[PDB]
């Protein structure tokens, strides 16, 4: 099985996976238990795991491929891998990385790599010749977002309103000023729309903090 | 001729060899699961038995 189809289900789909796995009422546990249980009923009849997990790493060494349902937390689903394999593919920090996995063995209780697959949806190769970050060089954009629809429903006001008051560029460094209660939810959520729409190959990323 | 005279170092091997053994059926209970790509041959092996 893969986890990230366990991922983007709901917890009724865990609920009724885990009632074919013939599992005792989950109803109780949290989701990443349900997740956990229920891989450890397929690798049971001998299987294998296939995950994902952004990798993060404290002095103690070994790293932990944390999940987005956790907001990338401790949790049981999280896969453990040794330092080796750290200073063997040039891994770090931020690194997601998807591959086989195996449920925890006898002693442990986390989830351990098997094999890397895809490190940042590349191969190993590439991904060991990676430039370092603060190595490179900034410039400044010329690429211009467009944050303009083209719709023209009721809403698309305010992102149109920028593509004459603040342009955007790829790279800017953007900040907003502005009171409580003043409407930068809904902001954020035309802007969100709008790269999506204009611009679907860049990943996007919002972080909703506090 | 027939009483036969050791060291300390005859015997300190054979408490080597004796702790080997031990780090030996661990190693070999471990090596039950290691497959390739997976681990450095250091952490198979522990300092505790010998
Ligand atoms: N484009 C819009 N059209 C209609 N109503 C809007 C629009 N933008 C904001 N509002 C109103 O302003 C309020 C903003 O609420 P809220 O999201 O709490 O603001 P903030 O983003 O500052 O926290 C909403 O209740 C909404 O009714
Ligand atoms: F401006 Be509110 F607190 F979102
Ligand atoms: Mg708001």
């Amino acid at each position: 099985m893969n986890l990230t189809e366990l991922k983007n289900t709901p917890v009724s789909e865990l609920i009724t996976l885990g009632e074919n796995m013939g599992l005792e009422n989950l109803a109780r546990m949290r989701k990443q238990d349900i997740i956990f249980a229920i891989l450890k009923q397929h690798a049971k009849s001998g299987e294998d795991i296939f995950g994902d997990g952004v990798l993060e790493i404290l002095q103690d060494g070994f790293g932990f491929l944390r999940s987005a349902d956790s907001s990338y937390l401790a949790g049981p689903d999280d896969i453990y891998v040794s330092p080796s394999q750290i200073r063997r593919f040039n891994l770090r920090t931020g690194d997601t990385i998807s591959g086989k996995i195996r449920p925890p063995k006898e002693g442990e209780r986390y989830f351990a790599l098997l094999k890397v697959n895809e490190v940042n949806f590349d191969k190993p190769e590439n991904a060991r010749n990676k430039i370092l970050f603060e190595n490179l060089t900034p410039l400044h954009a010329n690429s211009r977002l467009r944050m303009e629809r083209g719709n023209g429903s009721t809403e698309d006001l305010t992102a149109r309103v920028l593509d004459l008051a603040s342009p955007i560029g790829r790279g800017q460094r953007g900040l907003i000023v502005a009171p409580p209660k003043a409407g930068k939810t809904m902001l954020l959520q035309n802007i969100a729309q709008s790269i999506a729409y204009n611009h679907p190959d860049c990943v996007l990323m919002v972080l909703l903090i506090d | 001729g027939n009483r036969r005279i050791r060291s300390v170092g005859e015997m300190a091997e054979n408490q080597f060899r004796v702790g080997l053994v031990r780090v030996e059926r661990a190693v070999k209970e471990r090596l039950s699961l290691g497959d390739l790509d997976t681990l450095m041959p250091q952490d198979m092996i522990n300092a505790k038995p010998i």
